[PDB]
């Protein structure tokens, strides 16, 4: 009932059949997109 | 004898989780009180604009799900637990170069019995 | 073969845990006896104030979970154990400069069954 | 009848009971033997 609780029956529930090293796409000829962005901190040298 | 039988009571993966932050009545903040203290002030490059210095951050925070009874252990106040287990809020110089972020030795944590 | 049946039965992760101290009768001391010993004086920057060191710190305590029955085991007076898993107090230098804290080579540890 | 499937079998057994830290010698009183030697790759500096 608490928020961490079901937070964690989430977190279990997800993580049960996942494969890390699998690319996941629908089917093989579809794509993804990854949207990529930069940001400069400073200029050390 | 029992401070081992509290940690693996502490300490249960089952019942403890360290992936998801402790939070009560609808997402209420968990406030962090954190202070600095500098034991020596090793040394500033001002050719290369670098301070090295040596510091202790100090941490506070409430958590309410390691709370224990504490007269069944042996009416015990405080006991240590490793800082890789217990959830802790990360905290690194934003602006820091040199690319080393985070702290070193990953100390030791008091736990109290009020949590 | 007594050797190997021995050593695992000192440190069954099970039966022996690492993260607490040993204590008996609610927290009483544990006595830890180190003296130095320096091999030589490498070098000595001025410049930089650094006294670079070679020293050998001998450190005896008394336990009691770890003790055997030596009549049990073919008479064994003394075992060797690797440092990283028996408990060790942490007694690193604190003015120390570099960073460096805890020592080097975490070499292993020569055991009495007394404790 | 392969040999890396016969290999596999081999490093099973003998790693199945084997210990790190207890010193491999038959008796107490026997003794290893441990034959040293050093190569220079080169003197660096």
């Amino acid at each position: 009932e608490t928020r961490a609780h079901a937070e964690e029956r989430l977190l279990k529930k997800l993580f049960s059949g996942y494969n890390k090293w699998s690319r996941p796409v629908a089917n093989i000829s579809d794509v993804v997109l990854v949207r990529f962005g930069l940001s400069i901190a400073q200029l050390i040298d | 004898d029992t401070e081992e039988r509290l940690v693996e009571h502490l300490l249960d993966p089952s019942r403890y989780n360290k992936l998801i932050r402790p939070a009560t009545n609808g997402s209420e903040l968990v406030t962090v009180q954190l202070m600095v203290s500098l034991a020596q002030l090793i040394s500033v490059h001002e050719r290369e604009q670098i301070m090295t210095t040596n510091v202790w951050l100090t941490q506070e925070w409430e958590d309410y799900r390691l709370t224990w009874k504490p007269e069944e252990f042996d009416n015990m106040k405080k006991v240590r637990l490793p800082s890789k287990h217990i959830w802790l809020p990360d905290v690194v110089l934003y602006n820091n170069a040199d690319g080393m972020y985070e702290v070193s030795f990953y100390s030791n944590a008091v736990v109290s019995y009020d949590g």
